[PDB]
């Protein structure tokens, strides 16, 4: 079992998160300084998320190990993700969710209903928080708990491209993201991010109280961001190059607007209704605990 | 749902159609034909020997 | 005393979209022999043909 440290899990160099910015490794937050902004006649206004629903999926046992990080990472951010929706991993999930469970999350992101000595894993009271919300993806495809696939994004917009005077406004101008790119640089930089442990983020989001979680907040900003910005491109109506001298700039019109665009294109990750589905909710659950 | 084929180059299009119309003297009769076809198949206007 | 050469123009010119060739075009013309309208004419026609 790791020892979860004062900062949370991210502090650690195991659980670094970095994307390849025309091949070369960099912190997410040096590839978020080279997107700017053109502002348009439309404006995003962040209304009120609404509370997650209380109803955790019925913990029933599964065989076999759940891979839930893989599972979400690629429901986000995976090319073409498929069954994202199918309920036996959220079930397990929600199993990690009781007092004194015997399953246990590895650090390699998979549930394993054995108490697996030779495989480290995070602290149980940990993933019992982080369960305890994120089980709740679960619910994401039941009619009944459907997340606003439309309204969330203005959220996400607010929170990517907005300037600090914007988010503490709460309304910014809808924006056309661009910036000087590479052949594959959407999909590229959703294979950098899939590949992310997300789950230190998000356990560390659920787990951590007080001045360490707010300082985990303003240290993980650029991470967070980065998310956001892969769901933007998923869900941008339109995506094209432009060639600027002989620089070519990716242009993303527009942040903050789900199209609810599903069919596949070259540019960039797609959702189908189910990965919506699956986003919003996600996005739900996340804004929630990342406004506290 | 994206269509494996080149984009229709409006911007070409019209260029080259400006070069045959300065060059291809069939070019009129060319897109009459089409026109004139169109009202044949709308069926809107027939001969009688009324 | 002068050095001719041929200068391509996007050595001069910052603006990109307007610069389809090069040298390399020139190059080739100055192989062609000197064309009567005509014989262009024929040209196209073999090139259509």
């Amino acid at each position: 079992m790791l020892q979860q440290p004062t900062g949370g899990y991210t502090t650690l160099e195991q659980f670094a998160f970095t994307i390849r910015n025309d091949g070369t490794n960099a912190t997410p937050t040096q590839f978020l300084q080279l997107l700017s902004y053109e502002a348009t006649e439309n404006e995003l206004v962040k209304k009120t998320i609404p509370t997650p629903e209380t109803h955790l999926p019925s913990a029933r046992n599964v065989p076999g190990n759940v891979y839930i990080e893989d599972a979400i990472t690629q429901a986000l951010f995976g090319i073409s993700a498929q069954n994202v929706n199918a309920h036996g991993y959220f079930s397990r999930l929600s199993a990690l969710a009781l007092p004194n469970t015997s399953a246990r999350l590895g650090l390699d992101g998979v549930i394993y209903n054995s108490e697996t000595i030779n495989i480290p894993f995070y602290d149980p009271a940990a993933v019992a928080n982080f369960a305890a919300t994120y089980a709740k993806l679960g619910n994401a495809s039941t009619p009944r708990y459907r997340a606003d696939m439309i309204d969330i994004y203005a959220h996400v917009g607010l929170e990517l491209a907005g300037t600090d005077a914007e988010r503490a406004a709460g309304v910014m101008p809808v924006k056309r993201a661009k910036f000087d790119s590479w052949e594959g640089s959407l999909i590229s930089l959703s294979r950098d991010v899939v590949n992310w442990k997300i789950l230190a983020f998000l356990i560390d989001l659920c787990s951590l109280e007080g001045e360490a979680l707010r300082a985990f907040k303003t240290r993980n900003r650029d991470v967070f961001r980065m998310m956001l910005f892969i769901m933007s491109t998923a869900v941008a109506a339109n995506v094209v190059n432009r060639k600027v001298t002989k620089r070519v700039d990716r242009v993303l019109e527009y942040i903050g607007v789900n199209s609810m665009r599903t069919a596949g294109r070259t540019a960039t990750i797609t959702y189908d209704l189910s990965r919506h589905e699956f986003a919003a909710k996600f996005l739900q659950l996340t804004f929630t605990r990342w406004n506290a | 749902a994206l269509r494996p084929e080149l984009a229709f180059d409006h911007d070409h299009i019209i260029r080259c159609l400006m070069l045959a119309a300065a060059n291809y003297p069939r070019l009129e009769g060319i897109i009459v034909q089409i026109n004139t076809g169109y009202v044949a198949s709308a069926n809107v206007i027939r001969p009688v020997s009324e | 005393r002068y050095h001719e050469s041929v200068l391509e123009i996007a050595d001069i010119f910052d603006q990109a979209d307007f610069i389809q060739t090069s040298d390399a075009v020139r190059q080739l013309r100055a192989l062609m022999p000197t064309l009567s309208t005509s014989q262009i004419r024929h040209a196209i026609e073999r090139i259509a043909q």
